[PDB]
């Protein structure tokens, strides 16, 4: 809310300013076994999916 | 000349560990701390008591004043452990009543979800943020300096000039308001699930979790999520730094009707007793301390256990079917 | 007594070229008035505003 | 509107939790102890007068004392123990040895001219009654019973005759005569006596300790009545505990190597956890008497107290040593 669009604006940005929306944020996923013998050993890799 | 001088001095942590251990202290039957609470003196301190402006006789700390508080005692209750919890003043983002609610100072400790006004966001719990950093423009607690960062790099408080816009937001570790833009910025705690609110939260102070039973769930308490680095933690109450424990008793007429039959003048004068011991037939019977949640002082022995605590108040009437409440609590 | 007030977008370019730019509060324009006198009359930015 | 007070017992019992809480292994505190910053508060900061600056409380004011610290020292229950003023009966030095005030605490055998009796520990006595005539701390009563009885203090004028004796209950030299009457608290084994007392403060026994011998304290003797009681404490209601510990160069050499400029600030920690290599390890509460900063984990355990001092200079082979008095 707020803004009034109108017959106004070239810009992308100034609305962007907010277009309302959402943002980031992070979070913390199971537990980990070792491929082999220590964890320490294994490394992660995520891709989106 | 003084030859050495030299400064020390002791954290605001050990307020809280203090408490943190005196809590550990109140046992179930064996070896820790066992707590009684007791009301009495019908009498009255003098006839003016009921008037506007008495204040009763200030309490008195003797074998002499123990007996006298010994005396007179009404009834008495126990203490669970449960009914005994850490608490930080409350403070809402929003809320008219108090001043400044758009106005934070650094390090403030602001609850979200806590009223629709504050509410940002539906199907949570109340929400603990503090208050990291304020907007530049503001004034200084000390009067010499008009920059907050100069106020800061002395370490004088500073007041931001410009109120809050947004209640903060986010589980995120930092995460107040830092990208698009604003003058405070925020840090989240955890969330506090909605029935505790409800049942422990006075909208002054809300309720603070045990690291303890924080073990027990890091998730209802939304603590679950975070990054520690020491592992496990729950140590939380360090983080926010409570001093304040709070203890909660109920009062009710049934176990002490003697007290509660209409007439009586009610009772001035409060004392808390801790490890008191039964009555016994034979002196010589070895000692027992005491489970049930309220005995008339007669089922107490005699002056058993030590009392810390002594009390005087205008006189305060109970009344049978009415539920009085209690609550006492303490920074150490 | 109530003040004039009136919203006005300007399109503006920064210098600096530091893509978030903000007006701060109070900037002065000269507003001329459909003339009771030539001169302009003064409008503030009542706040700072951010783009 | 209500008034209302806390006891001074309550000061006691806040170390008596506190000094159940020291604990071995588990779940219970463990206490380390701190020293650091060789670096010079400032060029004077060797000179006489010099107070260094009043510390800081932050997690910056943390990190840096972290930062700088030397070494570490754990503490045993053991080396913890309550204390209340010494005051003996008959010392010269200091004055009114002979006058005595009501519930004063008066330690017996202490010295030669304290002595009354060989062959037995030190002993502590309370002084019930004063001498009739003296002074009111309130300058409009001349009586000391009209004194206390409105409840101002007194101070007696006549000395005592001879320090008190006998483990009954009030003794006083109340019978053949004297102002003073004396209550019998409990006698002091020497052992630990010499071992624990400082001149200032005498060192006051545990109940736990005093649930195994009451007699090395010459507590069986009393009618507690209450069958075992062992409160004592209570009784003398000390709510100062002593810290003792014990620094040595040979646990931290490289502190104690010839020319250092010494540390100048202290710092106490409880329950630090083992340094670990690998951070998904679990924890380890410390057990060992001293560790290096680094065997600790970074910011590891919680740190109640902190302090700054002119620097002090540590050597090797010179044995350095703290006493810490926490008042509740």
């Amino acid at each position: 809310e707020s803004f009034q669009f109108s017959p106004s604006y070239v810009d992308v940005s100034s609305i962007s300013n907010f277009i309302i929306g959402e943002n980031e944020y992070h979070e913390i996923q199971g537990s980990i076994q070792q491929v082999c013998k220590d964890i320490n050993r294994v490394y992660l890799m995520e891709s989106e999916g | 000349d003084s030859s050495v001088i030299y400064r020390a001095i002791v954290t605001s942590k050990f307020r809280t560990e203090k408490m943190l251990n005196f809590y550990n202290s109140i046992g179930s039957g064996p070896d820790k701390n066992t707590i009684f609470i007791t009301f009495g003196r019908s009498e009255p301190w003098s006839s003016n008591e009921n008037e506007v402006g008495f204040a009763p006789p200030y309490p008195t700390d003797s074998v002499l004043g123990v007996t006298d508080m010994w005396t007179h005692m009404m009834g008495t209750v126990k203490v669970l452990p449960s009914m005994l919890d850490a608490v930080i003043p409350r403070r809402d983002w929003g809320d008219t009543r108090y001043p400044d609610p758009y106005t934070f100072r650094i390090n403030d400790i602001v609850v979200c979800n806590s009223a629709p006004y504050n509410a940002t966001e539906s199907g949570a719990g109340w929400l603990v943020y503090r208050c990291l950093d304020v907007p530049d423009t503001g004034m200084c607690s000390i009067a010499s300096l008009t920059d907050k960062d100069e106020c800061l790099k002395l370490g004088g408080k500073w007041t931001p000039s410009a109120r809050s816009m947004t209640p903060p937001e986010g589980r995120g570790d930092a995460e107040g308001t830092i990208e698009p833009g604003d003058g405070y910025v925020w840090e989240y705690l955890f969330e506090i699930p909605p029935d505790v609110s409800i049942n422990r939260c006075t909208n002054e102070y809300i309720v603070v979790p045990w690291p303890e039973e924080l073990k027990e769930d890091p998730t209802r308490w939304g603590y679950e999520d975070n990054l520690t680095w020491q592992q496990d933690d729950f140590g939380l109450i360090y983080r926010v730094k409570a001093n304040t424990i709070r203890f909660k008793a109920y009062l009710d007429s049934v176990y002490f009707p003697e007290a509660a039959l209409p007439g009586n003048k009610g009772f001035r004068q409060i004392s808390i007793i801790t490890n008191p011991l039964e009555a016994k037939a034979h002196p010589n019977d070895p000692n027992v301390k005491a489970e049930k949640d309220y005995y008339d002082p007669e089922d107490l022995m005699r002056h058993s256990g030590e009392m810390i605590y002594m009390e005087n108040r205008p006189p305060i009437i109970m009344a049978m079917d009415q539920t009085e409440e209690i609550n006492i609590l303490f920074t150490f | 007594k109530s003040a004039a007030q009136t919203e006005i977008m300007l399109t503006c370019t920064d210098a600096l070229n530091r893509n978030y730019i903000t007006i701060p509060r109070g900037t002065r324009f000269l507003a001329y008035a459909k003339d009771t006198s030539v001169n302009p009359y003064n409008f503030v930015s009542r706040e700072d505003v951010i783009a």
